């Protein structure tokens, strides 16, 4: 479990900018900026809780009953969605220093296309897209529908508590050494450029295809390239097959990422 | 057997590269 | 735009969308039809697809016979 205990480690500088409109005219800066080590197989949201303790005792607003505005994390005044890994988010816009700058914002009309953050249940988002894998890999979400209810909480928990044991236990029993589909999904840099994302029907059902051999479905996200997975570049010789079931994200989802050579 | 040896490289590489200066966070 | 068959199937009806849409549409249709918000859908009655998910691309994925079946009420 070499491999996948290096990704589990995965971890990343983040520097989080809460906004004026969240504090009190007059607040120090100490409270404005957060900077923490979130990992890379996790969500930004599962980390809310921290920004909250350590600004709490600032808010310009009573979040009890005071009014609704919607939250969400920016960066470079552009709303990033939460329900993505963290390290599929950073691969997506990347001495010299590694770092991840968000941005808390707050507003009334919410971005389009972005889920809320602080009407949110990320582990039922996440639980779904599990079964959503399981369907590709099995035809069929049964393996995680067999799962105890006990089970799909340890396994949710592991994420938390960042349990390698239990994770690796539970993301096991969903698995398959004769897959269907490949549960891919390519994108393009949200920095640089224009942006896009898919989600390419890929069977699996006798063949065993490389990066190269699927490079129609690759190369159609954005209509001499490097595919980066897992913060890494990634030989187009490779089995797809070895490549999903070996750097496939936290959410059972294998992300591959397109920057320009 | 080898292609798990550079992705075990690239992925240290990773950890060591996105892990530098953690002291500042 | 190339459209094709999602089925709407009620747990607890066939219709032409178009493949460049989102899933977060094909839910707003379904709200608008029946006049609520509280209803989920799930593809196949297995799971509930990212709202932001190409309707097209989960149709080339989980279509039964050309029909995408898009369940839904008001667990999983």
């Amino acid at each position: 479990n070499d491999i996948k205990q290096l990704l589990w480690n995965g971890e990343l500088n983040v520097l989080v900018s809460i906004d004026p409109s969240f504090l009190m005219k007059g607040s120090p800066r100490e409270i404005a900026v957060l900077r923490i080590r979130v990992p890379r197989e996790t969500y930004l949201v599962n980390y809310m809780p921290l920004i909250w303790n350590k600004i709490k005792s600032f808010l310009s607003f009573d979040p009890l009953t005071d009014s609704e505005k919607y939250f969400w994390f920016e960066h470079n005044k552009t709303p990033i969605p939460w329900n993505y890994p963290v390290g599929v988010l950073f691969d997506c816009l990347a001495d010299v220093l590694t770092f991840l700058r968000i941005h808390l914002v707050m507003g009334d009309s919410l971005p389009p296309t972005i889920i809320p953050i602080a009407k949110t249940q990320a582990e039922k988002f996440w639980f779904h897209q599990w079964k959503q894998v399981c369907f590709i890999l099995n035809g069929s979400s049964k393996a995680i529908m067999s799962l105890s209810v006990n089970e799909a909480r340890k396994f949710w928990g592991s994420v938390i508590t960042r349990n390698f044991q239990d994770f690796i236990e539970i993301s096991n029993k969903i698995s398959s050494s004769r897959p269907r589909h490949i549960p891919l999904i390519i994108q393009t840099s949200r920095t640089s450029g224009t942006f896009r994302i898919s989600q390419p029907t890929i069977s699996m059902t006798g063949v065993n295809p490389t990066l190269k051999d699927i490079e129609g479905d690759i190369l159609d996200v954005k209509e001499d390239v490097m595919v980066i997975c897992q913060g890494i570049e990634i030989p187009w010789h490779m089995l797809l097959y070895d490549l999903y079931s070996k750097l496939r994200s936290f959410d059972g989802f294998l992300y591959i990422t397109l920057v320009p050579i | 057997d080898s292609m798990d040896d550079l992705l075990i490289r690239r992925l240290t590489d990773r950890n060591d590269k996105e892990a530098h200066l953690n002291e500042l966070f | 735009i190339q459209k094709i068959q999602i089925k709407f199937q009620p747990i607890g009806s066939v219709c032409k969308i178009s493949m460049s849409q989102s899933f977060a549409m094909v839910i707003l249709f379904l709200k608008r039809r029946l006049k609520m918000d509280h209803v989920y859908c799930y593809i196949n009655n297995s799971f509930a697809p990212s709202p932001q998910q190409n309707i097209g691309e989960l149709w080339m994925q989980f279509k039964t016979n050309d029909e995408l079946i898009v369940s839904y009420c008001a667990f999983g």
